[PDB]
RNA sequence: GAACAAUAGUAAGCACAAUCAUAGCACAUAAAAACGUUAGGUCAAGGUGUAGCUUAUGGGUUGGAAAGAAAUGGGCUACAUUUUCUACAUAAGAAUAUCCACCACACGAAAGUUUUUAUGAAACUAAAAACCAAAGGAGGAUUUAGCAGUAAAUCAAGAA
């Protein structure tokens, strides 16, 4: 090692556009932290799962105005319908503990 | 295929120069091996230039050639710390100012 | 009314909606306008600031950062210091407390 | 409707961790830097323990994406291991085959 | 045994096409694949939102075209544009399958925010490779 | 099919390199075939290779609740392609990467590496500062 | 409900077999493995039949848990000379449980105690040093696993 060495690296460092004054390993995590994208930014993470409002809801829509078609939703349908039919439903709000 | 055409890989932009191409003075080629270090290959004297850190890879490509440029013009300045080069520090074993020299000098005096 | 495969591809085409060919992935993005040296030389934004301080080791350790990122444009990077600037004015108490006179 | 209450409050971790991301990076910026006063990051301290701690990145749970299971997750496909097999095994999943070596 | 997508053994009079007559142990042997697209290659990104698309793409083309789906629908995409393939059986008059032709082509291009392109072919009764 | 000339030097490439990723062997066969052929109609000079092919196998268990003895192994084969070409200019290179890239099968990606030859650039030339 | 110098059996279907995979064969392994059995496992992957909850068996915040007197299954590391250290990769040098007052050392601390460092808003986590060097001296009834590139020993990689 030398001086020469020393002034070469900061040579090569300034001029690259790295890290020019030497620093502790520790602090270079603070580099590290605006070389790369945040983590909890990544569109593979706050986008991980897809809007599940919108399925739902453009599909039922499309079903009510005639245009889908959901076998599911008629197997429950017609299954509250004939428990409801037989006199065990949903109560209205407020009214079963009690009473 | 997707619906969307963004690929992270696309930005990178490398350069490959041959070191023999180059009007490169004596002092400004070794000056430059030991200023650009791991981008150099030895054997078949070719220079590397990986550049990422731009969005767009136009940005790459200007500063890739942008480094080329720099290290051309900082290859041919000869400075203060230059002069205090460590004899350690050599590429070459120079005959001039040497032990073996002092060791000859030393069995020829005896 | 479609005459051919090809009207189709050639209308979508024309119309943005299919892809441009041979691709190139960064096509529909210009970024800004920006230029190498508008990001990897942040001196700009570090003229305002104690010059010999601690404060620019932080500082261009920041600026080495912000250099080395693809992930960001022009302005964000620049809110970042002006952040920065704005935070570290903010407390004037502090940074005199410490043992070392700031600016 | 989300399939669950768990993704009803992951999903808003993840707007949230989005939100706060630039205050996190900025603080935890100076929190972590050696070189700086200690004065400062005990401040910075309290200034990110401050933040709402549904904002934090680790808070954040990766669950299948239909079928909600917090475990077994397929980080790729974000698919639990029942849904990913049945997917796979009708033959809808591209390119994933039965393994013989 | 082995329970993963199977069809069990009747008493011999049971119809089935060639795609369910396949155990899963079959796929790229004997079987092909359903779906199409980059994603599960060696170098690639965005697997997991194809994998979406197809499922509610499945959920789509069931829920939209009520009783004259014949076999399990066929997901190819390429160069960003998806093209459905669907071997549909003959219910419904051609009014009614245009319309949902057109109907199922605009709101797919439009919600998936990329060009749709739907291919029906038609079929006098489900295919039967095996029992019958 | 309008077409015009502009007075700039259009670029050359030395060697372009394309990689057709695939699952299946025989559509990276017949997509060889293809921009073989339609490398040779433009005169384009290339040649083609294999690059070894690569395995990822990955494991789940086989049930629901609970067999740690059980599992079941899933497969991803990826098998390469590659084109290369040598001595090719801007243009031809725009309309041959054009023609393969538009016909590109569904289960198949494409990467392409261009090395493209630039002669020195302006401060380096012969100044010296 | 079969006998092949054949006595009432013929039968497409589905297993096994055959082919595929292990980048050529052959083998091996891998896969495959019907019908049924064990009301075997799981309503916490998810979905539902039946019953219940609806100012609550619902939805949120905040803090709290997972302590050992034992008992045991499975592992890892050993108890040392086919060993232990450092060089090192496969010829080397030294150490070596009893001399004795060693200024204790031979193996064996993965355990503890201190200080760091990784991550993280939050160390209870993980890794590395220094110290410490304990039980252990090949283990009762009784048992696991393996027929070849296997066992055994040594090394790395990946999944989350
Ligand atoms: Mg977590
Ligand atoms: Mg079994
Ligand atoms: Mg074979
Ligand atoms: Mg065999
Ligand atoms: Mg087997
Ligand atoms: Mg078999
Ligand atoms: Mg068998
Ligand atoms: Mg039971
Ligand atoms: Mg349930
Ligand atoms: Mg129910
Ligand atoms: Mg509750
Ligand atoms: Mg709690
Ligand atoms: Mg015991
Ligand atoms: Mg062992
Ligand atoms: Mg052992
Ligand atoms: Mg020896
Ligand atoms: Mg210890
Ligand atoms: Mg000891
Ligand atoms: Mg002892
Ligand atoms: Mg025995
Ligand atoms: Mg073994």
């Amino acid at each position: 090692l030398s001086e020469y060495a020393v002034r070469m690296s900061r040579l090569s460092a300034r001029l690259f556009g790295e890290v020019a004054r030497p620093t502790d390993s520790k602090s270079m995590k603070v580099v590290k932290l605006f070389s790369e994208q945040p983590l909890a930014k990544r569109k593979e993470t706050y986008d991980w799962y897809p809007n599940h409002n919108t399925y739902f809801a453009l599909m039922g829509t499309l079903r009510f105005l005639g245009l889908y078609r959901d076998e599911h939703q008629d197997f429950r349908d017609e299954q509250l319908r004939l428990k409801k039919l037989r006199g065990k439903g949903k109560p209205r709000k407020g009214e079963g503990k009690r009473a | 295929a997707g619906p969307s055409i963004r690929n992270p890989k696309a930005r990178v932009v490398t350069l490959r120069v041959k070191l023999s191409s180059l009007n490169l003075d004596d002092h400004a080629k070794k000056k430059l091996i030991k200023l650009v270090g791991d981008r150099y290959c030895k054997s078949t004297d070719v220079l590397t230039i990986k550049t990422d850190r731009c969005p767009l890879k136009r940005q790459n490509y200007d500063y890739a050639v942008y480094l080329l440029t720099v290290l051309y013009h900082e290859s041919w300045k000869t400075e203060e710390w230059e002069k205090k080069k460590t004899e350690a520090d050599m590429e070459e074993y120079i005959w001039e100012n040497s032990t073996s020299e002092k060791n000859i000098l030393e069995t020829l005096l005896q | 009314p479609f005459q051919n495969g090809f009207e189709e591809m050639i209308q979508w085409t024309k119309e943005g909606k299919l892809w441009e060919f041979p691709i190139n992935n960064e096509a529909g993005f210009d970024d800004d306008g920006s230029e190498f040296h508008e990001h990897i030389f942040l001196d700009k934004y570090l003229q305002d600031f104690p010059k010999q301080g601690p404060i620019r080791h932080f500082m261009e350790l920041v600026t080495c950062g912000l250099s080395k990122n693809p992930y960001l444009s022009v302005k964000q990077k620049v809110e970042h210091i002006e952040w920065f600037r704005n935070y570290f004015n903010e407390k004037r108490v502090i940074l005199k407390e410490s043992g070392i006179q700031l600016n | 409707y989300y399939v669950d209450w768990k993704m009803l409050r992951d999903v808003k971790r993840r707007k949230m961790a989005y939100e706060y991301a630039d205050e996190r990076l900025r603080i935890n910026s100076l929190r972590k830097n050696t070189i700086l006063p200690k004065d400062l990051q005990e401040v910075a301290d309290e200034e990110i323990a401050s933040l709402p701690r549904d904002s934090c990145p680790v808070r954040i749970r990766n669950r299948c994406v239909m079928t909600s299971r917090p475990r077994g997750v397929k980080r790729r496909w974000r698919l639990s291991r029942i849904v990913f097999r049945h997917l796979a095994d009708h033959g809808q999943l591209s390119g994933v085959q039965r393994a013989m070596w | 045994k082995n329970r993963a997508a199977r069809v069990r053994v009747s008493k011999g009079d049971k119809p089935v096409t060639y795609e369910e007559a396949h155990a899963p142990h079959y796929i790229a042997h004997r079987k092909g694949w359903l779906s199409l697209h980059t994603g599960n290659l060696d170098g690639e990104d965005h697997a997991a939102e194809r994998t979406v698309e197809d499922v509610f793409l499945r959920k789509f083309m069931l829920g939209t075209f009520p009783g004259c789906l014949a076999d399990q629908l066929v997901l190819k995409r390429r160069a960003n544009q998806l093209e459905i393939c669907a071997l549909v059986l003959r219910q419904l008059p051609p009014h009614k399958f245009y319309f949902l032709v057109g109907y199922s082509e605009t709101l797919l291009s439009h919600f998936y925010k990329c060009p749709v392109h739907l291919h029906l072919q038609t079929v006098p009764s489900k295919v039967v490779y095996k029992y019958i | 099919p309008e077409i015009t000339i502009s007075d700039e030097p259009d670029t050359l490439y030395k060697r372009l390199s394309v990689l057709v990723k695939g699952h299946d062997k025989a559509v990276l066969d017949s997509y060889e075939y293809f921009a073989v052929l339609a490398a040779k109609e433009l005169g384009i000079s290339i040649k083609v290779h294999e690059p070894p092919r690569k395995i990822e196998r990955f494991t789940l268990l086989k049930s629901v609740h609970i067999f740690k003895k059980h599992r079941v192994q899933y497969e991803m084969r990826t098998l390469y392609r590659c084109l290369e070409l040598e001595h090719l200019t801007g243009s031809t290179a725009d309309v041959y990467l054009e023609y393969i890239q538009r016909n590109l099968p569904e289960g198949v990606a494409m990467e392409v590496t261009k090395t493209k030859l630039e002669q020195l650039p302006e401060h380096i030339r012969k100044p010296i500062w």
